[PDB]
Formats: C-alpha cells, structure tokens, sequence
C-alpha cells in the first residue's frame, strides 16, 4: 500500500477509484453483502447483477463528504449571525437552533425535502447497481461548467473526497467542542 | 440421516426400528432386568420380579386402604401387608394356571433342534412349533418362575412394611 | 395487514409456501413436508378438514372468551 | 484434535496444550466422554441455577432461592435419592458403553441408524458440545461469584454488583 | 439512454417521447408498473384527472377568495372551513353535487378500462371540444403540454392550499401576506 506499509492491501483497493492510497486497515472492503439490497431487499430485477460493497462505500462517502462540508458551512455561519432574512429566526446559536426548530414545523420539511432528493440519487444508485455505468457519486451535476478537461475534473474528484474527509472530521470536532473557535462551550 | 427403519432389514414386519425400540439405553436397560438378565436361572428371575413387586405393591394398599392413618398404625401396616401378600397369591395362581395351559417342554433349546434334525413327524405343538427358546418357556422353568415371584414376593411386602414402619417410626 | 404481506404472489417478493413447506424436513420425518403443498392445492377436501377442525376450535375458543371477559354492555 | 465432531470455527481443533496430540484414540475416546458428561451436568446446573433462582415451587416454598444455600436445606434423604438416580442411569451408561460399536458420547446408540454421517448431524452434535462447553464456563462463573459475594446470579445482576 | 430529466438515470422504458410533459421523470420507475389494473395508461389518466381536479380547484380557491363568493353564499376566506357552512345551510347543493360526480366518475372509469382494453381512446380523451380549440394538429400537442403544466402546477398549488387551510384555518392570500 501507500498508507499503513505493513499492511499489503485490503483486496479490491486497487486504484480504480479517485483519492485513493490504500488505508483500510480493517478491510472493510471486502465485505460480500450488497448494500442495495438495504434499499431493495428483494433482487427484484433478473438484470440485477449486484453492486460493489466498495462502490457502495464509495458512495456513502462522497455524499457523507458533501453533507458535512455543508454542515460546517452552515454551523459557522449561524456562529458568527447570518440569519435567514425572515422572523423566528432570531439568534438561538446552533447547539439548541435544532431543536427549536424541529419544534417549529419546518425541519419536517426539510426532512420532506431531502427525503425526495435522497430518494430520487438513490433510485440512481440501484440503477448503478443494476448495472448502469454511472459512477459512485456522479448525478451529472456542472451547471457552472467547471467540469471539463478530464485532468481538472480528476483533480476536482480528489479535492472533493479529500475535502469530504476533512469535513466530516472537523463537524465531529466542531459538534463535540460545541464550539471553542467563534463560540463557547 | 433417518433415525426410524426396518426393523433387522424387513420391511414386512408389524414393526420399526425406532429411537426407543432399538436404541442403546433401550438394549442396556432391558438386558439389566430380572426377565431378560444374562446369567439368571428361573427361579431367580421369579424371585428378584416378586421381591419388587411385592416391595412396590405392599404401598398404595397402606397408604389408601380402608384402614389408613394420618400417623403409623401397626393395624394399617398390617392390612396392607396381608393385602398385598394376598395379591401376590392371586398373581401366583395366574402364573401357576397360564404356565399349567401354555407350555408342554422340560428342557427347551434342544427339542426344537432335534425334531429339525431327527424330524417331527408326531402330532406336533410339543415336538415341533415350540415358541421361543427360553429357559422360561417351559413346564419346569414356568414353575420355578412362579414359584420365586411368590417366595420373593412375600419377603419384598415384608422388607418394605419393615422400611415403612421404620421411617413413619425413626423419621 | 403486516401478516398478509408474506407469501409470493406477482413479484418477486414475498413466500413461496412450497419451498417453506419442502425445507421442513427432519431426522425423524424423513421427507418431512414436502407434497403437502401438492395435497392442499389439489383436494378441497383436505382445506375443508383443516378449516373445518381449526374452525370449530375457533368456535370453541370464541364460546370460553365471551362469558369469561363479557364484551357487550349489559350482557 | 482429530476429525472428530465438535471443530468449530474460532478455534478449528483447540488443543493448545497438545493434549490430543499424543494421546491414543482410547484416551481421546475418554476425553470426549468427559466432554460430553460435564457439559451436560453444566446445561443442567445453569437451567437449575437460574430457574431456582426465580422459581423454587417444590418444598412449600422455603428453600432459600440461593443456591449453594438450598444445597444444606434439602431434606438430605432427597439427596439420597438423587444420588442413587444419578447412580443406576450411570451404571446403565456403564453397560450401554459396552455394546458392539460404541460411540464415547452416545448413550442413544445413533450409531445403530447414523451410517456414513451427514453434515446436519455432525453440526447437531457440535451444537451440543459447543453449548455444553459455554454451560460448563457459565456455572463455573456461577459458583465462583456466589462464593464470592454471596449473592446468587439474578440478585447479583439486580442490584448492580459488577 | 438517459433520461433528459435526470441525466444520473437511464431513460424511462415505457416513456419514449410520446405523452405531453414526458421529460423521463420516472426515477422509482413506476412506469413499468403492470398489475392490478394499473398501467401507464391508467397513471396517465389518473394524472390528467388529478391535473383538471387541480386546476379547477385552485381557480375556484383563488376566485373565491379575491372576487368573493357568490351572493346567497358563505363568507370567511377560509375555503377549507367555508365547506362546512356551505353544508350546514345548502346540504342538497353538496349532495347533488357528490352524486353528479360520483355518476360521472363511474362513467370516467368504465371509459377508462374500455379504452384501455379495445385501444382507441387515448388516456384522459373524453372528446369534450365544445368550442373545437383544439381541432387541428400542431396545437393540439402545445395544448397537450400547456394543459400538463399548469395541472400539475395546480395539484401542488391546491395540495397546498388544502394543507395550509387545514392547518392554519386562514385563507390562502392570507397565509400569502
Ligand atoms: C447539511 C446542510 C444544512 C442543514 C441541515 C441546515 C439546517 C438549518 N439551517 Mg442552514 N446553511 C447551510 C447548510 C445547512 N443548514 C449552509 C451550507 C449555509 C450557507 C449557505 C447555511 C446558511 C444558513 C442561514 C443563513 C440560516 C440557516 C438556518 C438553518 C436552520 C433553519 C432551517 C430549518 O428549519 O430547516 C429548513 C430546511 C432545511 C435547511 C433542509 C434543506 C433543504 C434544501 C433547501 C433543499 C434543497 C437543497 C439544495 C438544492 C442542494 C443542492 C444540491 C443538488 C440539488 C445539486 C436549520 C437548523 C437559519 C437559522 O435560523 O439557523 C439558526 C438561518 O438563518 N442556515
Ligand atoms: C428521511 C428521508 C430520507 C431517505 C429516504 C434517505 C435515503 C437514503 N439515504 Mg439519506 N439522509 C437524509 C434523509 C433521507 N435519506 C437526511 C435528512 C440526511 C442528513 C442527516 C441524510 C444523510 C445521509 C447520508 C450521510 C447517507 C445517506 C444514505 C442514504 C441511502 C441509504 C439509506 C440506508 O441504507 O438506510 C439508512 C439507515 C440508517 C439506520 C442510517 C445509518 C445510521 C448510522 C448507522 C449511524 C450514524 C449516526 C446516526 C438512501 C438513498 C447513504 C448513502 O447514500 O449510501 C450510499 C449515506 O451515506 N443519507
Ligand atoms: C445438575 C442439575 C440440578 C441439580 C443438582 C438441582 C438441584 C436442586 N434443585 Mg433443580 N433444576 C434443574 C437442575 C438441577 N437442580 C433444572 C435443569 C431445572 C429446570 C427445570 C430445575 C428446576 C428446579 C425447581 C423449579 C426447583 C429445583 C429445586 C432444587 C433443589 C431441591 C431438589 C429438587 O426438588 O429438584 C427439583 C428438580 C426439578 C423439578 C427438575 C429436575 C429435572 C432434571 C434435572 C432433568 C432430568 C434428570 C434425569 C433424571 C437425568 C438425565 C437423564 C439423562 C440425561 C442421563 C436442589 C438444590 C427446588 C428448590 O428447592 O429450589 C431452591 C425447586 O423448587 N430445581
Ligand atoms: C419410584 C417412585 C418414588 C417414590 C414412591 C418416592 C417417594 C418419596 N420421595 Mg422421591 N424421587 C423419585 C422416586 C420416588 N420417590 C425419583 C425417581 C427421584 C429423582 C431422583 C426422586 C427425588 C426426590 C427428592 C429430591 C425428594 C423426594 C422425596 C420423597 C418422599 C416425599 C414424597 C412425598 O410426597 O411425601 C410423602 C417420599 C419418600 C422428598 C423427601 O424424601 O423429603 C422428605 C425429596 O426431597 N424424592
Ligand atoms: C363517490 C363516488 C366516486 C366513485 C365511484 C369514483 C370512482 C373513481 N375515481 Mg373518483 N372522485 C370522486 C368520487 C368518486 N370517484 C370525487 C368526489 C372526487 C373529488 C372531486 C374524485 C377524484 C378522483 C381523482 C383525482 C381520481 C379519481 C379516480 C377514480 C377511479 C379509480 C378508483 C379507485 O381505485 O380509487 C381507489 C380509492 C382510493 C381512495 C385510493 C386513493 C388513495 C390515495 C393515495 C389518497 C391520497 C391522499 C393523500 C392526501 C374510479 C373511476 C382516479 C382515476 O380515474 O384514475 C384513473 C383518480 O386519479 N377520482
Ligand atoms: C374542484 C372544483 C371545485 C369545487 C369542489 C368547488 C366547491 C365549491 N364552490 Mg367553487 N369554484 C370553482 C371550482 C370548485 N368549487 C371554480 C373553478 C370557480 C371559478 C369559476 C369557482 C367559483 C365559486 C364561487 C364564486 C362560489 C363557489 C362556491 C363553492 C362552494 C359551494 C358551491 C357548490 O356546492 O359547488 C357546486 C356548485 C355548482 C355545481 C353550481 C363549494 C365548496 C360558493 C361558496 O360558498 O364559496 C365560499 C361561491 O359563492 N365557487
Ligand atoms: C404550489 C406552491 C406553493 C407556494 C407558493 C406556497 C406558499 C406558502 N406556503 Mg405552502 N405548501 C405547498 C405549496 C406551496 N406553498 C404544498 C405543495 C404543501 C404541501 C401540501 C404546502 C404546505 C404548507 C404548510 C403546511 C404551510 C405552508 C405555508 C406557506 C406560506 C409560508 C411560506 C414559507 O416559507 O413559510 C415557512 C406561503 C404563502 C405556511 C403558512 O401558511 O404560513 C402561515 C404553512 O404553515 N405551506
Ligand atoms: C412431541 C415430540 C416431537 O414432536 O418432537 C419432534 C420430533 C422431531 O421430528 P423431525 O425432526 O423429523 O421434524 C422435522 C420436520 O418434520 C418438521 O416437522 O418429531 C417426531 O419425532 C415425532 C414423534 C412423536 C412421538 C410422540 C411422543
Ligand atoms: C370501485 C371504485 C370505482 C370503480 C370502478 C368501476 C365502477 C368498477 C368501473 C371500472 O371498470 C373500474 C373502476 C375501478 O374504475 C372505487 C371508487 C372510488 C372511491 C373509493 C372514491 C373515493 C373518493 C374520495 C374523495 C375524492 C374524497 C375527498 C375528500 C375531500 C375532503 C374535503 C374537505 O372539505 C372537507 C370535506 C372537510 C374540510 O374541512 C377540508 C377537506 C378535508 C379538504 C376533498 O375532496
Ligand atoms: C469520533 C469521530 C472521528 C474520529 C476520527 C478518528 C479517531 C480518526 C483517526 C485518524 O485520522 C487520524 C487521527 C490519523 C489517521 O492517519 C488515522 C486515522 C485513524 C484515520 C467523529 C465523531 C463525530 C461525532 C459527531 C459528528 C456527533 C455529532 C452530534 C451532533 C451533531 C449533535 C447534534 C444535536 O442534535 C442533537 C443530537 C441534540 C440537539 O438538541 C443539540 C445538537 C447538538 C444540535
Ligand atoms: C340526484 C340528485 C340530488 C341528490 C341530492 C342528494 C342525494 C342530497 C341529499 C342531502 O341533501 C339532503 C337531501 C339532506 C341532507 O341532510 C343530507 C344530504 C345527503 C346532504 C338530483 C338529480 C337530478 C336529476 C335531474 C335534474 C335530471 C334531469 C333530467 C333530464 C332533464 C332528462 C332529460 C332526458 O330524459 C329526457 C327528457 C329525454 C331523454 O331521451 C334524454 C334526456 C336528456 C336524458
């Protein structure tokens, strides 16, 4: 491998997939159940050959990196104010924001929301693993055109994963601190 | 697996070979009892099945007679006992008239090979035929076979009406 | 409701009481359930005992449930 | 340490001391045997632990829910009598061990039916070894914690004596 | 092979091009659904119904709610509780209407298995051109789409005027402003 020496390779990281190096010390790609099938518990399809546990892994894990880079976006944003141009959004930091909200009526919504989307990028899942050749998180979304000349999206992919990786850490961090870099705990 | 098949590999037979017929617990258990115990003469076999039977009988005739008691009374001991000798008598006169009516041998084992070798041509059911090969399966063995189960069943009533007495006594 | 959602009907989903039924055997019943499914798909008179005999239990039942918890005011 | 039944997967063939390695098929033969009988005895010890624990119906009562504390309240002439049971169904194993094609284990005779042993029953009798080994820990846990604080199981997870 | 919609997703099987509004939305493919009577023919109808449903509903809604009712009739601004007075006061008006519509809707579906079975009758057709707006070709499908649009913008308009007066027992401009 690249990381970890004394360790060969889990089995399937073999390179084709961005911002790869080669940690996965427990092997956890490796494991035979078809994650689909937590959507779909039925094969359903005779065309459903099955689906990767490593893509599926791979998937979780850029959406887990795009949730939290927007998570702590939006947590250091209602650190230092930026309140939503409208009422009962008055200061009530981020610790006890959630709750209140969810008190009042409009986190159901967003649940609804991101439920529909979640569910529609997840029909594109089981479509990939009934064999379509769409990749682990790529839902054809350039509006912005900064997507082109194939060795910028390749370096885009790797800063994304990477940046995904950093996130999630730092909203682990930021979560668990309730705070020390704009607030207090 | 399968564990129920023919019986000794006939599958005509009105039986099965089941976890219960042909199982091991089965075979030992059955081999340690008095009636089929290896290396026991008839008479013995006789008295070790009365010994028991006796032993086992002399109790629910003491305990739920027409003469019990809470506590120990030599009258109820003594009903029960004379009760269960006197049904060890009646079983000692079925044994003595279905061994008079069942069986015409003196020694067995041997008649049954003699007439299938130095033919039976007779009226049959004592020279041939002949059921079973046991020392038990004749005139003489059926007697001794009798009499043992009333000898041993009248010292079995008297051992357990002494072991009763001495535990509604000492306990 | 969540009970009738069970058996395999048009999709791929669900039981197929044949394959339950043939997996049942054991070391004491040899082919254990299997042609059963055959038997109670091909004679009504074997669905009438079964349904018959559970339904007079059931009728049964129902009798010792009524006195023993009255569920009707006023009876 | 053999192909012999009870090889599960943690530990495929658990002799870390060797103690199979050297020993004649007699030996090993009796070393199964007192597998089987311990772990027997220890299914039934856990059952009897638990179940007095919460349910001790027989004697009117009384017979404090404690084992090791029941066992000096018996009438004494109950042990007797079982002792004596324990007794004649082992002198009938006795006699069953020898019988034409004994298995050390076997006091059914399965061998009389199980020719050319299939891989449900093998499974079905590592079930049983491997239960009785987990029974035979359990109540060793059980003995040694009841000495040593002097509660029994359900008391002792009760309160929190942990 | 992907649908133009979601172009994560490949193309629809059942959806070609052929019906107004087709863009390959269909990423639980219900599409393909083929048992208990229900087909892309009946979705289709089911969807122009509720479309018309829809939009008649938001336009009587918003009718109501900024010109008035009509004379002899309820006031409020709450249509989702302006229902109940209307009964409490003209309950043959809403029973008449109910058996009209129950009449009709009997109709709908006896039109919509036939045409289903013995196809001649394109889903949603009940040949109700009165004023002939759309008889020639070549406006016929801009009507298809424009009809399309704007229902399925009304459903989710009088969805949501539904809920809103339910919840918040006020009017819809009301809830608005
Ligand atoms: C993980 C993402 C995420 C989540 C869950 C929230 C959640 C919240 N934010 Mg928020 N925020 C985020 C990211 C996020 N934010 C980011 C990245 C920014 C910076 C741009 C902000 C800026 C921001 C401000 C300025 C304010 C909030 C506020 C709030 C709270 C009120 C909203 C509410 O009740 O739910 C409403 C429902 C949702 C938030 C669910 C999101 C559903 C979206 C709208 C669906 C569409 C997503 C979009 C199209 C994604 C495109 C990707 C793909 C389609 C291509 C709520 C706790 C307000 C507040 O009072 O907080 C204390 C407030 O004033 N946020
Ligand atoms: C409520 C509507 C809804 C629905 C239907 C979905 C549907 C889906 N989400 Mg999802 N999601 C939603 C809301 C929803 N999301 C919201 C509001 C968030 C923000 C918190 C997320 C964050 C999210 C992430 C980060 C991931 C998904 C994933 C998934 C997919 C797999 C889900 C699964 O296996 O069971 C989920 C069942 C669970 C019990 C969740 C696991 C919880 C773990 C074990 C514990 C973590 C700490 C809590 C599926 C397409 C995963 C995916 O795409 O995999 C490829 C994935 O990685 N979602
Ligand atoms: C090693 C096994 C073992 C031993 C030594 C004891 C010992 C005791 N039990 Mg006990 N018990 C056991 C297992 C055991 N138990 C199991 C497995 C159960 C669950 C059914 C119980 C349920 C139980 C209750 C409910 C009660 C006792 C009680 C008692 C005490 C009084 C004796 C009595 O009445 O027993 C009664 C025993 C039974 C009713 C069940 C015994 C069934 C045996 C173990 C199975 C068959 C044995 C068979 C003859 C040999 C196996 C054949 C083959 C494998 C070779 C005594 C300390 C009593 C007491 O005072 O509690 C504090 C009481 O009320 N036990
Ligand atoms: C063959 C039948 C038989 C008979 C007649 C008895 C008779 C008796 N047993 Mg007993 N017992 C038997 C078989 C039998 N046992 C077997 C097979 C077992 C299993 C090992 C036991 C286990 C047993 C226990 C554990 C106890 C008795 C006790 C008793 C006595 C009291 C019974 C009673 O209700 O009071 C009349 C009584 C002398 C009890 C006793 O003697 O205490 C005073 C007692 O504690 N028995
Ligand atoms: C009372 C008389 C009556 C009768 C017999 C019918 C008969 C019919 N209607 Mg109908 N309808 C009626 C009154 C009636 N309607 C009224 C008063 C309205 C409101 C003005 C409607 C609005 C309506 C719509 C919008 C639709 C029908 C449809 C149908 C057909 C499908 C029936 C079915 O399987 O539904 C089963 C019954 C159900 C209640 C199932 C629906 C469950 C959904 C999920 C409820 C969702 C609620 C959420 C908030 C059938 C011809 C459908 C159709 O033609 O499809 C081709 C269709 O899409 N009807
Ligand atoms: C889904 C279609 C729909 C439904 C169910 C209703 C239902 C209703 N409308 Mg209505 N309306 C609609 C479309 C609809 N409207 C449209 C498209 C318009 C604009 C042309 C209007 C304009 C309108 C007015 C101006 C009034 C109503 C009124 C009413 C109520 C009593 C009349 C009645 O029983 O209707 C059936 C009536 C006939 C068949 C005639 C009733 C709740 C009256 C009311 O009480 O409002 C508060 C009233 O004054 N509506
Ligand atoms: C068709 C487009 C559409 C439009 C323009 C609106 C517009 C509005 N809705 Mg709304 N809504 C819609 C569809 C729509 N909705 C749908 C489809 C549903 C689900 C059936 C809802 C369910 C809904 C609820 C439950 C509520 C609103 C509320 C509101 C108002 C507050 C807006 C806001 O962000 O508050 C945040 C606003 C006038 C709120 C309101 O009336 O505020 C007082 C409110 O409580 N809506
Ligand atoms: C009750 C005993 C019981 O049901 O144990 C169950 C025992 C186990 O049999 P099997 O393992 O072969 O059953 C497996 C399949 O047939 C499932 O039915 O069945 C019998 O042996 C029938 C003998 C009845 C003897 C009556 C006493
Ligand atoms: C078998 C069948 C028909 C058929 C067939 C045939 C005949 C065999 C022919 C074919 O061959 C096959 C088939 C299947 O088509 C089935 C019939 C259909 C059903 C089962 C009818 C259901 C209609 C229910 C509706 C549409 C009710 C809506 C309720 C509303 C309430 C309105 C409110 O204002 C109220 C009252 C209170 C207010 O506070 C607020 C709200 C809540 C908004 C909105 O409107
Ligand atoms: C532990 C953790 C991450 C641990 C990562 C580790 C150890 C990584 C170690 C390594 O990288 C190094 C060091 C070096 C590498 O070479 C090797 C590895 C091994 C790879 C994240 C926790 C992450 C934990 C998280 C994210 C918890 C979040 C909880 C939240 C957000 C709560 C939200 C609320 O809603 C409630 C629940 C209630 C509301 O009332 C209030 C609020 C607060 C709003
Ligand atoms: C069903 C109906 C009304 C039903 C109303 C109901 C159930 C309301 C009931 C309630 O309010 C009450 C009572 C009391 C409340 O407490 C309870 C409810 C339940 C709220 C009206 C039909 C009304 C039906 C009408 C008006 C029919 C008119 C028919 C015409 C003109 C026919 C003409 C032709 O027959 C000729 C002449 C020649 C033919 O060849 C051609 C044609 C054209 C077909």
């Amino acid at each position: 491998s690249k990381a970890v020496p004394f360790l060969e390779a889990p089995k399937a990281l073999d390179g084709s997939l961005p911002a790869d190096v080669g940690f996965d010390p427990l092997g956890l790609s490796d494991i035979g159940f078809d994650f689909t099938y937590l959507m779909v518990p039925t094969k359903w399809d005779e065309s459903r050959t099955g689906l990767s546990a490593l893509k599926w892994f791979r998937e979780a894990e850029i959406k887990h990196g795009r949730f939290a880079m927007l998570a702590v976006l939006g947590w250091v944003a209602v650190d230092m104010g930026l309140r939503l141009p409208v009422a009962k959004y008055a200061g009530y930091n981020a610790v006890q924001a959630h709750d209140v909200f969810v008190k009042s009526g409009d986190m159901t919504v967003g649940l609804l929301a991101i439920g529909f989307l979640e569910v529609v990028m997840g029909a594109a899942i089981y479509e990939m693993s009934k064999g379509s050749d769409r990749a682990a998180g790529e839902f054809s979304f350039d509006p912005l055109g900064l997507g082109k000349d194939p060795s910028k999206y390749a370096r885009y992919q790797v800063s994304e994963i990477k940046n995904g990786r950093l996130a999630m850490l730092a909203f682990g961090g930021i979560a668990t601190q309730a705070v020390l870099t704009n607030s207090g705990f | 697996v399968s564990f129920i098949k023919p019986y000794r590999q006939d599958p005509f037979v009105g039986h099965l070979a089941t976890p219960i017929t042909t199982s091991a617990f089965t075979r030992a258990y059955l081999k340690v009892l008095p009636a089929y115990r290896p290396g026991l003469t008839p008479l013995s076999r006789g008295a070790e099945i009365g010994f028991t039977h006796g032993y086992f009988l002399i109790g629910p005739f003491y305990t739920y007679g027409p003469l019990r008691s809470v506590e120990f009374s030599l009258t109820s001991l003594a009903a029960g006992l004379l009760a269960a000798i006197t049904l060890l008598l009646i079983l000692t006169v079925g044994l003595s008239i279905y061994g008079q009516v069942t069986y015409d041998v003196y020694d067995n084992a041997l008649i049954v090979k003699l007439v299938r070798q130095m033919v039976g041509s007779e009226r049959t059911q004592d020279l041939p035929q002949i059921k079973g090969t046991s020392e038990l399966d004749t005139v003489l063995g059926w007697q001794k076979f009798s009499e043992g189960f009333f000898s041993g069943g009248l010292i079995g009533s008297i051992v357990a009406a002494v072991g009763i007495a001495l535990y509604s006594t000492y306990l | 409701i969540v009970a009738g959602h069970m058996y395999k009907t048009n999709w791929f989903l669900g039981h197929s009481i044949k394959t339950i039924l043939e997996a049942h055997k054991g070391p004491f019943t040899g082919e254990g359930h299997k042609g059963l499914y055959e038997v109670l798909t091909t004679s009504w008179h074997a669905q009438l005992a079964i349904n018959l005999a559970l339904f007079g239990s059931l009728s049964i039942i129902v009798a010792h449930h009524m006195y023993a918890m009255p569920p009707y005011p006023y009876i | 340490l053999d192909g012999m039944i009870g090889s599960s997967a943690p530990f495929k063939n658990f002799d870390p001391l060797g103690f199979a390695a050297k020993a004649d098929q007699k030996t090993l033969n009796k070393y199964r045997e007192s597998e089987l009988k311990h772990g027997r005895v220890a299914m039934l010890a856990v059952l009897g632990w638990i179940v007095q624990e919460f349910w001790h119906p027989l004697y009117d009562g009384k017979l404090s829910s404690n084992p090791l504390k029941a066992l000096t309240e018996v009438p004494l002439i109950g042990w007797a009598q079982i002792f004596v049971a324990i007794n004649v169904i082992e002198y009938l194993q006795n006699k069953i061990k020898e019988l034409p094609g004994y298995r050390p284990g076997d006091y059914l005779g399965t061998w009389e039916w199980v020719e050319q042993s299939d891989e449900g029953w093998d499974s079905y009798q590592t079930k049983e070894l491997n239960n009785g080994r987990l029974a035979m820990v359990a109540i060793a846990g059980l003995i040694v914690q009841d000495l040593i604080t002097g509660q029994a199981a359900l008391e002792q997870i009760t309160a929190g004596n942990t | 092979e992907r649908s133009k919609s979601l172009p994560f997703l490949m193309k629809p099987k059942n959806l070609d091009g052929s019906m107004a509004g087709d863009v390959g939305f269909d990423p639980l493919g219900l599409s393909e659904i083929n048992d208990v009577g229900v087909d892309l023919y009946w979705l289709r109808e089911a969807e122009l119904k509720h479309c018309r449903l829809g939009m008649m509903a938001a336009a009587g809604i918003l009718f109501v709610e900024i010109l008035g009712p009509a004379p002899g009739f309820p006031a409020g601004k709450s249509q989702m509780d302006v229902f109940w007075k209307v009964y409490a006061e003209k309950p043959s008006l809403i029973g008449a209407s109910l058996a009209a519509i129950a009449i009709l809707e009997v109709i709908s579906g006896v039109a919509t298995t036939q045409g289903r079975q013995n196809g001649d009758r394109a889903p949603g057709d009940y040949n109700f051109d009165p004023l002939g707006f759309g008889k020639d070709p070549a406006k016929f499908k801009d009507l298809q789409l424009k009809e399309v649009k704007n229902g399925r913008l009304a459903m989710i308009a009088a969805a949501g005027m539904i809920l809103q007066g339910v919840s918040t027992h006020q009017g819809a401009l009301e809830n608005l402003s």
